[PDB]
């Protein structure tokens, strides 16, 4: 993308982690990332061997990029662990949360009990329901939007961290101040409330659930009307919140070209700044919506690579069943590479 | 040539895999015959797919002896 | 609207063959150009122009006016083949057609060396890069224009516009493939070019078939041989000569009465009253490629480029005769808008 | 053609039935009054919606390619138009902004009516009021993304050509964005009193 | 009923359908003629192979989006539904479709014509991706809204 | 006081939806239809 | 070549080729290019000669 | 209830608004995109000094300013608890059809005036008066059109 | 009432938006046309551009035809007027609308051939300024059918 | 009423309007077609210009029977007026207006192809004249049709 | 009243309208086509114009035939006619304005070629004359299918 | 009944077809331009013949996805199925099948272009093979949701 300035803040050694690890949301399957932890691997330990050896083009890109594969292979693995996705399957390595009714008909809707948590990962409870993807999209929603606003929060502070070694105290007090309160105040309060609405229990209190879209949009169009209320004092803390916000843009626009001329184009180089950071904190939030949505077209994509081809399989004996089986596999294990591993990895 | 190594590959990914599903199916895993659409054989299943990865093996080691050998 | 849906196959094309257009030499660099007394200075100054190093490959005592003008003009020919591999639909037939000319130059090229016994080799070097065609080679077999059309030419897409050899058999032929052409491609540009560059175009086709049938008109009154029918089916049927004019230019026996025809257009009166006829014709088309530069979703621009790089050369060259052979009177009788 | 066929039948089905329907006596069974009352005022208010955004984003995207095609055809000889004239890109982009604000604005008023109240004064309103405005919004957007994009088309020529060039272009571009805040202005005044379904 | 009729249903699964088909018709046109750009261009340049494919996954971004959404209004589907419920799901599916439609077109366009200036011109591509971002954005605002929408549907549905 | 026993409400939505969705497929269909390959960019030049 | 000999020959083409199997190395274009072996039957010294 | 104001009046009335200014957004956007041609034209050719370029451009984004007056008139006497009745619907839609259609028409005529003449009144600043003159009578056009729908939308509210 | 229907403001409505939509589509045509060859032919004839300006004010003449008839059916127009009176409007808008669009049309073709020849030839402008008129009075027979129609709008009309 | 339902004017509105509609499209195809013939030849010979002006009075002469019979529907049109009225107003109207442009087509091509040749060869202005008879006369034929219509229009005519 | 409906005499008077105005039609093309042909002609054979006038005279002559059964038709119409006579005058006059709309499309293409022909070929005069003929007569079918019917339009109707 | 009309299997039929119908389109179409693409390059490169055969078995797969969802959605028809099966079944046939037909022009134009270009730059296969792959999914896409569909064809559905 560009050069780094000279002394600021190396975007490589954050990358090193959140590069492979997004990479590992939108690719969260434990069969496809092992699969690509098994290749990284054998490039890494012939790593020697390939060194002074001469490659090419595709085999020099993943000999080079043999770490980056790695760690995206690793934490594919683990996200796929959480989602727990393997080759479109589940592990069911703990206890289920759920507790399914104690005896039913051959075709009757059952709808399970909460008896608990799932330890680590997506209950395996929810395999093979009707409505796991109605659980999972909302997961992967807000998960989505959490990891985002956590990615966006630490790069912000990094600009902190610029603007005190470079000790630009100006930047501090009219660009970072200003942007981290509008960033936050707007979406570190919808990413709390994400959470603190996980935390709670809205059946058991007998509270309804809110709608956090709903709530996040009538906090601008209808401030100080709470719908259904999160938590108390929610019209206050909003209102403060929007005042808060509504302030930073004024402030952004103003306090660094006004330091300026009361102690030219560094107004409008600030106008041009505040507007593009007051759409970024939007639209960015809002892109991090691709980690879900490949995620979502991942799971998808293995789900139908494996109905397809190697489950029709199962439904044969005898040496037809056997033939088919050896077939369907390596139509399954083809496709995998070349549509799940190649262009979903890609 | 390449072609026996990329058997070689896909026979031993097919020996694991396939190992692995005609353990659960043997097991009657929920994720594998919990179903009413999945199979209701089980171990007959499980069967089937035993000598599906055997023949996996059969392949593996076969070009597994042909790479080397070239 | 012109803008509307130009860009989606032709917005990229576009973009580069104005950028050609920015690179056409200006007024203060044609002066640059003339102010230089040596080729060597030529060379200099023509590379602080876009032609850059293109004549880097060619030392200073080597370089002369043929060399500049072949490095010139083969520069031209790769910016249009580049234009032109971009190109699809009908931006890639309007280009197709804008090489049709030069395979009919090729083609009278191939015969007048073949009827004139020049070596073949020579004569397919010889031949324009632009309008080459795979059995433009095979027109050296034969001299007869029934041998070369059914052995070569029915296959080309010259092929429409035929509907032994001497050399005023060959102009004839060569000039019956010009109007057919110039006719069909007036017409394609009527039928499947959007209207900015449907106009533009019609308008400098028409002006190119006018300029060959006052060439035509005048050059025949000194021969004997093209009869006032022959003189019909050699002028153009597109122009703003025609109908009227062309009517009475092929009848035409004197110079008045190809001055009167002229006449009746309110374009080209003063062309035979003043001047030089050719000055006028360059002119014009550098008048004319300069106002097709003034519409911004035409694919006419393409046209208008290569028409205006080919005057160019001509500028260009003739600068460099009028360097190497002294001879800086007439330095800058050359046409420029740009 | 084959699609002005389809034109001219379409017509003269249209003037036969409405002849037939007059002279049987029966010319107000083509009740268009009817048909928008009984008509859900949650498809005109979800088509306004739908419309709105997504012709909005139409014209976005559609002035996005002119302007950008434009740009890097006219950045193989001059690559340094790129970064000023991505404002053409930005001035394109902020038609679906206006879009999708109106969207969102529009969908707060998407709650659930009533039985009884579905077809009320308020609620008829509501429907036709988010159908046009979201028609308004979303082809005034369209309209203001393609003559955008146009207008970047030519700064981006203009300032390949020369750099001075470009600013009278950026005024043009400016003038144009002002159709579809015009739009998004309109849209807001028309859903302005529009209730929530109820 | 009157606020479940029968064909209720029908603007859900429409819009589902719509929701698909548009944004993989917007992504096969990005696909098909940023693909076009890239072989013309990696003819002459095949060392920028891999670095034009980029057009081509912001195309298929597109389709990924529109299976999002159908994805969301057909879990949402069903026989006795609300017609609100059913022009919500129509509303989602055709903002997310219409948007994805107009993105993947501006995607193709605006990656054929920078994979070839590319190809002409190292640094126009950082303008071709940053002006293809611009594009995607597009999709992604149409799946904003459907998200709203299908957010919205299972509002006081009965 | 229906519109029809025929051209219902319901229906008369229904075909409206469709023609506007049809419509939409229409013209992606024509944009569609129009991709033409530039091709002279990958056929081999036979021009010595 | 056979399109050519068939219309100068107005039909009446006797025309065999056989492929060479290996490519040859021409020096007017540096090229390895594949060839055919060809033979073409007429009377007339006129037509040999075209 | 009343017969004069049944409750699908108010789609008409919305239908003005929405065809006044989408039609007159029309016809600034095309007056100012062909001008905007025509001034791009100018340049690299003859690139002036002082902006007399941008007349038919600020007179295409006066039939906006037109529309925009006609429909917020309009959406003015729009109300969900009026007695909003079906003569003021067509008046409102015939304000909407004739404002928007008149600034069609005039941004057709200043797109192509302006795109012709701007070049020709740069060059010779002779023509600047009677260049003007063609595009005041382009413009007068749009005024017709906003005097009708005025005298309309006042009709309709009496 | 059977004669005068609450959809009888419908036709009257659409009449006077007809009358001004058409008229202006024909000036619209008429002014581009006559100054794309105005515009054409002054770039070497300056002085004769106030004379070429004649069919730009034909085509003005046909929109103000358009404004009339247009303003006279506005106030002709009620709550509860007749369905002859709406269709007697609509009528009259038509007539002005569709006949100044066709007398702007032929004003734009002739204007922009007729300035096109006046740069060349002096004497063709009063032909064109005859021909013209003779385009003119075609938006002028609209006009006065227009206005016979609306004068009967309301003329022994029955509530 | 039955025999004159309430929607009966609508049908005679759009043969007043139509008449004269028709009748215009046709004149000012004439007119402009014959005008850029007219200024195309009268470049070089302006001594033809009042010659040559005789397809566009030809054309004139076509909106005139359409201005004819626009008047004498609208003066014959009524509130309560029957719905075969109406239907034989509608007749009218469509006959004049549809033959005349009909007629104006023929006009302005005949006229164009005639004053083009006219300046060529001075004996053809003769057979121009003849040919452009004859297309009026189409114009003509419609006039006719639509006066006789328009006689049957009232008589007999109850209810 | 049942079979003579008050809407009957609308298929009467648009037959009576089908008859001279597509007669027109066909008379206007074939005067168009036949006129362009002898203008192109006279110019350099002056002397054929009025030998070269007798398409024109053909066309007009389907005019006429037009012309004769909208006469007839129109005084066949009545306030009480028949829908079967309402539908006679419908077909007779979409038979005879169809049929000379043909024979004039025909005459025009002929009359245009044979005029052309016989500047260059004097006696291709009379194979014009004999293909005019052979148009002109497919305008008479028309006529002739017009008569008939509209002598059946009033017989033993009730 | 209400809500298992007797046309409520019209809509099945038609998704049924409709699976079928687009996805043969799609893969007719990029069968067609790769198979032209193919055969024009193979003259003078017939060792890539197999190796450019791959967009056309891509093609093909599309046909296939259209094939599986068609047979699937044929074995849920029925005489009383509800309305909201019909739509549904619509709905997975018009997903699929739109979706491969979008699919298979992306895989012909593709195809063509790359099979062309990987006779001039052997290097140029595998770019070729991943955007066909890219083009690909988009039908793949419209199986995922056409299957998801199916899914709750029946599911909590009544008669």
């Amino acid at each position: 993308y560009g050069i780094a300035q000279y002394r600021e803040i190396n975007a490589g050694l954050p990358t090193i982690v959140t590069f492979p690890f997004m990479f590992a949301i939108m690719f969260g399957d434990m069969g496809h990332g092992f699969l690509m932890t098994l290749a990284a691997l054998s490039l890494v330990l012939n790593e020697k061997k390939i060194n002074k050896m001469k490659r090419g083009e595709i085999f020099d890109m993943a000999f080079t990029g043999r770490y980056i594969i790695l760690l995206m292979g690793v934490f594919s693995m683990y996200t796929g662990f959480l989602y727990n996705d393997i080759f479109s399957k589940t592990m069911t390595i703990f206890k289920s949360g759920w507790k399914w009714p104690d005896h039913w008909k051959k075709g009757e809707s059952i709808t399970a009990t909460s008896v608990g948590t799932y330890p680590i990962g997506l209950d395996w409870a929810w395999h093979g329901t009707e409505n796991a993807l109605l659980f999972s999209n909302s997961y992967k929603m807000k998960l989505s939007i959490l990891m985002g606003f956590i990615h966006m929060t630490y790069s912000y502070f990094f600009s902190l961290a610029n603007h005190l070694y470079f000790n630009s105290m100006i930047d501090i007090i009219g660009n970072f101040i200003p942007g981290l309160l509008f960033m936050q105040g707007i979406f570190g309060y919808l990413s709390v409330c994400i959470v603190y609405k996980w935390a709670v229990d809205w059946v058991k209190d007998g509270k309804p659930a809110p709608g956090l879209l709903n709530m996040l949009i009538n906090m601008f169009l209808s401030p100080g009307t709470i719908d259904d209320e999160l938590y108390p004092h929610q019209a206050k803390v909003q209102v403060f919140l929007l005042l808060m916000a509504l302030v930073c843009i004024p402030w952004l626009l103003l306090v660094k070209p006004l330091h300026f001329k009361f102690t030219g184009d560094i107004m409008i180089h600030q106008v041009i700044h505040t507007i593009e950071f007051c759409l970024n904190c939007v639209s960015h939030t809002a892109s991090y919506l691709r980690l879900w949505a490949l995620s979502l077209a991942h799971a998808q994509l293995s789900s139908v690579l494996w109905t397809m081809t190697i489950q029709i399989a199962f439904g044969f004996r005898g040496f037809v069943g056997v033939f088919m089986t050896v077939a369907l596999f390596a139509m399954w294990f083809a496709l995998t590479c070349a549509v799940l591993v190649l262009m979903e990895g890609t | 040539t390449g072609k026996a190594w990329c058997c070689t590959v896909l026979s031993a990914f097919g020996v694991v895999i396939l190992s692995v599903i005609a353990h659960l199916f043997n097991t009657n895993h929920e994720s594998f015959v919990g179903s009413i659409n999945d199979p209701e054989d089980g171990p007959a299943v499980a069967h089937t797919v035993y000598l599906a990865a055997l023949v996996y093996l059969v392949f593996f080691v076969f070009c597994g002896f042909q790479v080397y050998l070239a | 609207m012109e803008g509307v849906y130009f860009n989606i196959d032709n917005g990229f094309i576009e973009g580069v063959v104005r950028g050609y257009r920015n690179g056409l030499l200006s007024n203060n660099q044609y002066i640059n150009l003339t102010q230089c007394d040596t080729l060597e200075d030529l060379k200099l100054q023509l590379s602080s122009t876009d032609y850059g190093n293109f004549l880097s490959s060619v030392s200073s005592e080597s370089l002369t006016t043929s060399l500049i003008q072949e490095y010139a003009s083969s520069k031209l020919y790769h910016e249009f083949n580049y234009i032109r591999d971009q190109s699809s639909g009908s931006t890639r037939k309007f280009m197709d057609y804008i090489t049709y000319g030069y395979m009919i130059d090729n083609v009278a090229l191939m015969i007048t060396g073949t009827i004139h016994d020049r070596d073949k080799g020579e004569i397919l070097q010889r031949c324009h890069p632009l309008g080459w065609f795979d059995t433009l080679p095979t027109l050296s077999v034969a001299t007869d224009l029934e041998s070369l059309y059914e052995t070569v030419l029915v296959d080309t897409p010259l092929a429409p516009y035929f509907k032994e050899l001497d050399d005023m058999n060959i102009e004839i032929i060569r000039n019956k493939l010009y109007k057919a052409y110039l006719e069909d491609f007036y017409n394609f540009v009527t039928e499947e070019i959007p209207e900015p560059a449907k106009e533009c175009m019609q308008t400098l086709l028409g002006f190119e078939a006018d300029r060959r049938s006052i060439n035509i008109a005048l050059n025949s009154l000194q021969s004997s041989d093209i009869d006032p029918d022959l003189k019909s089916d050699l002028l153009p049927n597109i122009g703003k000569l025609y109908p009227l004019a062309t009517f009475h230019l092929a009848q035409a026996q004197d110079f008045e009465g190809v001055r009167a025809a002229l006449a009746n257009v309110y374009e080209y009166r003063g062309f035979l009253e003043t001047g030089n006829l050719e000055d006028h014709f360059y002119q014009l088309e550098m008048e004319l490629c300069r106002d097709a530069f003034t519409q911004q979703f035409a694919i006419s621009t393409v046209w208008a480029w290569m028409k205006s790089k080919e005057q160019e050369v001509r500028n260009i060259t003739w600068i460099a005769e009028c360097i190497a052979q002294n001879q800086r009177e007439r330095i800058n009788n050359y046409i420029s808008v740009y | 053609s084959f699609s002005h066929f389809l034109y001219y039948l379409v017509l003269i089905v249209v003037i036969v039935y409405g002849l037939y329907k007059l002279f049987t006596g029966h010319g107000s069974d083509i009740n268009f009054g009817k048909f928008l009352l009984r008509t859900s005022p949650y498809m005109w208010a979800n088509l306004g919606i739908a419309l709105c955004v997504g012709l909005s984003v139409v014209g976005a995207a559609w002035g996005i390619f002119i302007t950008g095609s434009s740009m890097i055809g006219a950045g193989v000889r001059a690559p340094r138009i790129t970064t000023k004239n991505l404002i053409s890109i930005i001035f394109c982009e902020v038609v679906a902004i206006y879009g999708l604000i109106i969207a969102i604005v529009f969908s707060s008023k998407l709650t659930v009516a009533t039985a009884e109240n579905m077809y009320s004064k308020s609620n008829l309103y509501t429907g036709y009021s988010l159908f046009w405005a979201g028609i308004t919004v979303g082809a005034s957007n369209l309209i203001c993304g393609i003559a955008v994009g146009i207008t970047g088309a030519t700064a981006a020529i203009s300032d390949a050509a020369d750099s001075a060039l470009f600013v009278k272009i950026l005024v043009i571009e400016i003038f144009g964005s002002i159709l579809g805040l015009l739009g998004l202005i309109v849209g807001l005044l028309m859903a302005g009193k529009a209730s929530e379904f109820q | 009923t009157e606020l479940c009729p029968v064909y209720a249903p029908f603007f859900g699964a429409i819009g589902c359908a719509s929701a698909i088909i548009f944004t993989s018709l917007g992504a096969a046109y990005g696909t098909a003629k940023s693909g076009v750009g890239i072989c013309a261009t990696c003819v002459l340049r095949p060392d920028l192979l891999f670095k034009n494919i980029v057009p081509v996954i912001m195309a298929g971004i597109i389709a990924i989006y529109g299976l999002v959404v159908s994805v969301l209004v057909c879990y949402s589907l069903g026989q006795k539904q609300a017609l609100y419920t059913g022009f919500i799901q129509l509303g989602a599916g055709l903002s997310v479709g219409l948007s994805g439609l107009a993105a993947g077109f501006a995607i193709g366009i605006v990656g054929d014509a920078g994979v070839r200036g590319s190809s002409q011109q190292p640094r126009l591509f950082v303008g071709m991706i940053l002006i293809l971002i611009f594009a995607e954005v597009l999709g992604l605002y149409g799946l904003i809204v459907a998200l709203l929408l299908n957010s919205r549907a299972t509002q006081d549905v009965v | 006081d229906i519109l029809s026993s025929i051209w219902t409400e319901g229906l008369l939505m229904c075909l409206i939806v469709s023609a506007l969705l049809l419509f939409i497929l229409i013209v992606a269909l024509s944009w569609i239809s129009n991709l033409d390959i530039t091709y002279g960019a990958l056929e081999k030049s036979t021009n010595p | 070549l056979e399109q050519i000999l068939w219309r100068v020959l107005r039909g009446n083409l006797f025309f065999k080729t056989v492929e060479i199997e290996q490519p040859v190395y021409d020096v007017k274009t540096r090229e390895y290019k594949h060839k055919n072996a060809f033979i073409v039957f007429s009377h007339g010294d006129l037509i040999i000669k075209r | 209830s009343n017969i004069y104001a049944p409750l699908y009046a108010p789609f008409f009335g919305f239908a003005g608004c929405a065809a006044a200014m989408v039609l007159s957004c029309l016809g600034a956007a095309i007056g100012t995109a062909k001008s905007g041609i025509g001034i791009a034209g100018i340049g690299t050719f003859k690139p002036e000094l002082i902006m007399k370029s941008l007349i038919p451009v600020v007179m295409s984004g006066i039939l906006a300013i037109y529309g925009l007056v006609v429909a917020v008139l309009i959406a003015g006497n729009l109300s969900p608890t009026e007695d909003y009745t079906l003569f003021n619907g067509f008046m409102h839609l015939s304000c909407g059809l004739c404002v928007g259609f008149a600034c069609l028409s005039s941004g057709y005529a200043i797109g192509m005036v302006g795109d012709v003449g701007v070049r020709k009144y740069m060059h010779q600043p002779r023509l600047f008066v009677g260049i003007v003159l063609i595009l005041i009578f382009s413009e007068v056009l749009g005024l017709y059109g906003m005097i009708v729908a005025l005298i309309l939308n006042t009709r309709g509210s009496e």
